Protein backbone atom coordinates (compact mmCIF):
# COMPACT_ATOMS: atom_id res chain seq x y z
CA UNK A 1 0.00 0.00 0.00
CA UNK A 2 2.95 2.36 0.57
CA UNK A 3 2.81 4.61 -2.49
CA UNK A 4 2.41 8.17 -3.74
CA UNK A 5 -0.85 9.96 -2.97
CA UNK A 6 -2.37 10.08 -6.46
CA UNK A 7 -1.22 6.55 -7.25
CA UNK A 8 -2.37 5.19 -3.89
CA UNK A 9 -5.86 6.68 -4.26
CA UNK A 10 -6.05 5.53 -7.89
CA UNK A 11 -5.25 1.95 -6.84
CA UNK A 12 -7.52 2.24 -3.78
CA UNK A 13 -10.45 2.89 -6.10
CA UNK A 14 -9.63 -0.14 -8.26
CA UNK A 15 -8.46 -3.08 -6.17
CA UNK A 16 -8.45 -2.31 -2.43
CA UNK A 17 -11.96 -3.66 -1.83
CA UNK A 18 -13.64 -6.94 -0.90
CA UNK A 19 -16.96 -8.74 -1.42
CA UNK A 20 -19.41 -10.61 0.82
CA UNK A 21 -22.09 -13.15 -0.12
CA UNK A 22 -25.62 -11.77 0.11
CA UNK A 23 -27.41 -15.13 -0.03
CA UNK A 24 -26.19 -16.68 3.22
CA UNK A 25 -26.33 -15.89 6.93
CA UNK A 26 -22.60 -15.84 7.68
CA UNK A 27 -20.11 -13.58 5.93
CA UNK A 28 -18.39 -15.49 3.11
CA UNK A 29 -15.87 -14.09 0.63
CA UNK A 30 -17.22 -14.24 -2.91
CA UNK A 31 -15.34 -15.29 -6.02
CA UNK A 32 -14.57 -12.36 -8.31
CA UNK A 33 -17.22 -11.04 -10.69
CA UNK A 34 -20.33 -12.61 -9.13
CA UNK A 35 -21.55 -9.47 -7.35
CA UNK A 36 -20.31 -5.93 -6.92
CA UNK A 37 -17.37 -4.97 -4.72
CA UNK A 38 -17.64 -3.21 -1.36
CA UNK A 39 -16.16 0.20 -0.60
CA UNK A 40 -14.34 0.32 2.75
CA UNK A 41 -13.05 3.73 3.90
CA UNK A 42 -11.23 2.03 6.80
CA UNK A 43 -8.93 0.32 4.28
CA UNK A 44 -7.40 3.66 3.24
CA UNK A 45 -6.79 5.15 6.69
CA UNK A 46 -6.12 1.68 8.20
CA UNK A 47 -8.03 2.58 11.37
CA UNK A 48 -11.26 1.38 12.97
CA UNK A 49 -14.30 3.20 14.41
CA UNK B 1 -32.19 -7.13 -20.40
CA UNK B 2 -28.88 -5.25 -20.34
CA UNK B 3 -25.63 -6.42 -21.92
CA UNK B 4 -22.99 -7.35 -19.34
CA UNK B 5 -19.27 -6.67 -19.37
CA UNK B 6 -16.45 -9.12 -19.98
CA UNK B 7 -15.63 -11.52 -17.16
CA UNK B 8 -19.24 -11.62 -15.88
CA UNK B 9 -22.13 -14.01 -16.61
CA UNK B 10 -24.88 -13.14 -19.07
CA UNK B 11 -28.57 -12.58 -18.35
CA UNK B 12 -30.76 -15.17 -20.07
CA UNK B 13 -34.02 -14.48 -21.88
CA UNK B 14 -37.08 -15.12 -19.71
CA UNK B 15 -40.82 -14.80 -20.33
CA UNK B 16 -43.52 -14.82 -17.64
CA UNK B 17 -47.17 -15.77 -18.18
CA UNK B 18 -49.69 -15.07 -15.42
CA UNK B 19 -53.46 -15.45 -15.08
CA UNK B 20 -56.02 -13.48 -13.07
CA UNK B 21 -59.58 -14.40 -12.08
CA UNK B 22 -62.80 -12.66 -11.07
CA UNK B 23 -64.72 -12.23 -7.81
CA UNK B 24 -68.39 -12.89 -7.06
CA UNK B 25 -70.70 -11.02 -4.67
CA UNK B 26 -74.47 -10.94 -5.33
CA UNK B 27 -76.56 -8.53 -3.25
CA UNK B 28 -80.21 -8.73 -2.19
CA UNK B 29 -82.85 -6.43 -0.69
CA UNK B 30 -86.54 -7.35 -0.24
CA UNK B 31 -89.64 -5.19 -0.12
CA UNK B 32 -93.04 -6.20 1.15
CA UNK B 33 -96.71 -5.30 0.80
CA UNK B 34 -99.87 -6.27 2.68
CA UNK B 35 -103.01 -7.85 1.25
CA UNK B 36 -105.10 -4.75 1.94
CA UNK B 37 -102.60 -2.60 0.03
CA UNK B 38 -102.78 -4.78 -3.08
CA UNK B 39 -106.58 -5.09 -2.80
CA UNK B 40 -107.06 -1.32 -2.66
CA UNK B 41 -104.52 -0.82 -5.46
CA UNK B 42 -106.23 -3.26 -7.82
CA UNK B 43 -109.90 -3.34 -6.78
CA UNK B 44 -111.83 -0.22 -5.80
CA UNK B 45 -115.50 -0.47 -4.82
CA UNK B 46 -118.40 2.02 -4.52
CA UNK B 47 -116.05 4.83 -5.57
CA UNK B 48 -116.90 7.15 -2.68
CA UNK B 49 -114.45 9.81 -1.50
Amino acid sequence: ANKTLFKTIDEYLLRAKDCIRGDTDTQYVCVEGTEQLIENPCRLTQEAL
Amino acid sequence: RVASGAGLPTSRQTTIMVTKYSEKSPITIPFELSAACLTYLRETFEGTI
